[PDB]
């Protein structure tokens, strides 16, 4: 008589075993018991059948060291790194490639004319990249790319499907932005595959804007600054810095931004984008002839300097832009009167030579960060262990069921 | 308190606000940093196969 | 002489404060008129002495922006939207005397 | 060092690790895992109603 | 082979804990003391020795 309620809970409780316990009993502590054992053995087989058929389609099983999901494994560490930290504390030690150069040059076309001219928004009248997008992009068919690392299944050769695919990036860009700017940190992961793609990840970095418009928020050209701090801060960057062609150098901002981020050019790559405009203006091949030898540059930066030109109408294919680009650059007087051999300045030259210095960097300073990590984790565990002696190992999970069952206790 | 704490159960963001002692937290970041470790070796691992 | 506020080529240092003072001679004249002399083969988000006049002229009494280079946009090389906007004046951070076309 | 705790502790846990490491929990991954998948499936039969 | 696979990966336990013993009594009392095998201390001794 002093209490009721817990005997007629634990009655039912009981009755409900009497009836079902040879249901129950299967469910709830044999099956739970095994369920995680077979996750680790039984899964297994499950996830390499499927796996299979998905490396026979990389080639990386028929083919030694040669795998189109390989390139797949560096973004995979980034995704994690961006996660577990996107400030600059350990952005700023993260290999990448980056696409930097006055907003009007139309800096991004480096990465357009590969895979993104078909589903990035692109066009003159206003300022298109919001916030920093990486592009993974890898040999392999054409294939539509992860929108957010979201799955997506489009043709990429049909405008239908690719319009729908320039929607969901333009609402990531925008969606970025908040009140008091235009630009935003917040970054776009997108993972193409198609021919032509290197195994590299380059970003397209807002565009800096020497003077805020009353188009623009007050904040958009500090706000560029900051978010140009992932290469100017960044050892581990390579930079590719696009000078707005039908302008002369001295007026760019571009040279600023990454002669402070490494004066020798060492961390960066030179490339020049609209060289068609020199003769829809009256063209200076002098200006020119100092541009490839980078006195016109200040961040001396390396390797040969690439040059980009296109038609200008924002619906070319990639194709179109690839066959424009060769017949313009192996007659233009721009580089057949200088010393720019059209087979350099093409841009299929400038990613493989960005691939290759991709690499270069990666396996050189990647495990630098090993050391870093784990360097951390023991800084970390000593004090924190110290600090909560009690708690060797404690997780946000573990941490609410014990109040979960403290509380009904 | 067994349908709010289901709730909260499934509210992680409430999990999260609520369980802010900058220890647990720490021991989130310790167990990113064991996951990065991992995931920064599988990808130098998979540098060290060319030879 | 057109600003720079960047040296390159080996040229000396004191190029661009030399030429934001030969400028500033005239564009801090209360009775000068600036003309301000705007490439128009980039977006209006690059503009090297909107910031200048903008201090100099905040009221829009003496600045006048014409655009160079039209013909880009006829071709679309130039955003037309931002083209459009500075011409009704939406994209300046400050009031202007007036815009025409060169 | 001397007289603390948290020695103590370190030590035991790196020692506690070590031994589930070890070779007592080894062979169990090699001789009971691996069944897993027959376990499963007779669980599979179990749930069905053919044999009731 | 079959043995081998099972049970020889586990000797690194003992092997790992050998070496923590050792270094730990190395810390302990000679935090100066390295692989001092037959040739360091010999070196160490003749320098001595010779200045
Ligand atoms: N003339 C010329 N136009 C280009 C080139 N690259 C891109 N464009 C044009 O610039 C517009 C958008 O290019 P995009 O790379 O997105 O530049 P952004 O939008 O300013 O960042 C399109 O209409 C393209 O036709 C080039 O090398 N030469
Ligand atoms: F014109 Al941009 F990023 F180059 F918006
Ligand atoms: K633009
Ligand atoms: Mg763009």
């Amino acid at each position: 008589a002093t209490d009721r309620g817990s005997e007629s809970d634990k009655h039912f409780r009981k009755v409900s075993d009497k009836e079902k316990i040879d249901q129950l009993q299967e469910e709830l502590l044999h099956t739970q018991l095994k369920y995680q054992r077979i996750l680790e053995r039984l899964e297994k087989e499950n996830k390499e059948l499927r796996k299979l058929v998905l490396q026979k389609d990389d080639k990386g099983i028929h083919h030694r060291k040669l795998k189109k999901s390989l390139i797949d494994m560096y973004s995979e560490v980034l995704d994690v790194l961006s996660d577990y930290d996107a400030s600059y504390n350990t952005q700023d030690h993260l290999p990448r490639v980056v696409v930097v150069g006055d907003q009007s040059a139309g800096k991004t076309s480096v990465l357009e004319m590969i895979a993104q001219a078909r589903i990035f928004p692109r066009g003159s009248g206003e300022m298109m990249t919001r916030s920093p997008v990486k592009v993974t992009l890898s040999e392999g068919p054409h294939h539509v790319a992860l929108f957010k690392d979201s799955s997506r299944e489009f043709d990429l050769t049909k405008e239908e499907d690719l319009a729908a695919l320039r929607h969901e990036i333009e609402l990531r860009m925008r969606k970025n932005v908040k009140e008091g700017c235009t630009v935003s940190p917040e970054t776009i992961s997108l993972n193409v595959k198609g021919p032509g793609l290197q195994r590299m990840v380059l970003v397209d970095l807002p565009g800096v804007i020497n003077t805020v418009t009353s188009g623009m928020a007050p904040d958009t050209k500090e706000t560029i600054f900051s978010i140009s701090k992932a290469y100017m801060q960044n050892p581990n960057a390579i930079i590719l810095c696009i000078q707005d062609g039908s302008v002369d150098a001295e007026r760019s901002i571009v040279t600023d931004l990454v002669s402070q981020m490494d004066p020798h050019g060492r961390r960066t790559i030179f490339v020049l984008t609209k060289v068609d405009l020199a003769e829809k203006n009256v063209a200076s091949p002098s200006r020119i002839q100092q541009i490839i030898e980078g006195k016109l540059f200040p961040m001396k930066a390396l390797g040969y300097f690439a040059v980009v030109t296109g038609k200008g109408n924002s619906s070319e294919s990639i194709e179109a832009i690839r066959e424009y680009e060769e017949e313009f650059f192996q007659n233009s007087k721009l580089l057949k009167t200088s010393m720019l051999k059209a087979h350099q300045v093409t841009t299929r030259n400038l990613s493989l030579a960005v691939s290759d210095c991709f690499w270069k960097m990666v396996r050189e300073s990647v495990e630098q960060q090993a050391d870093s990590f784990k360097a951390t984790r023991f800084n970390l565990e000593t004090e924190w262990k110290n600090n909560y002696p009690r708690l060797r190992e404690l997780d946000r999970n573990e941490l609410f069921e014990k109040a979960k069952n403290e509380i009904l206790d | 308190v067994k349908e709010v704490l289901e709730d909260f159960a499934e509210d992680g963001e409430k999990k999260i606000k609520l369980l802010t002692g900058k220890r647990v937290q720490l021991a989130e970041d310790l167990k990113k940093v064991r996951e990065i470790q991992e995931k920064l070796d599988a990808f130098i691992e998979a540098l060290h196969q060319e030879k």
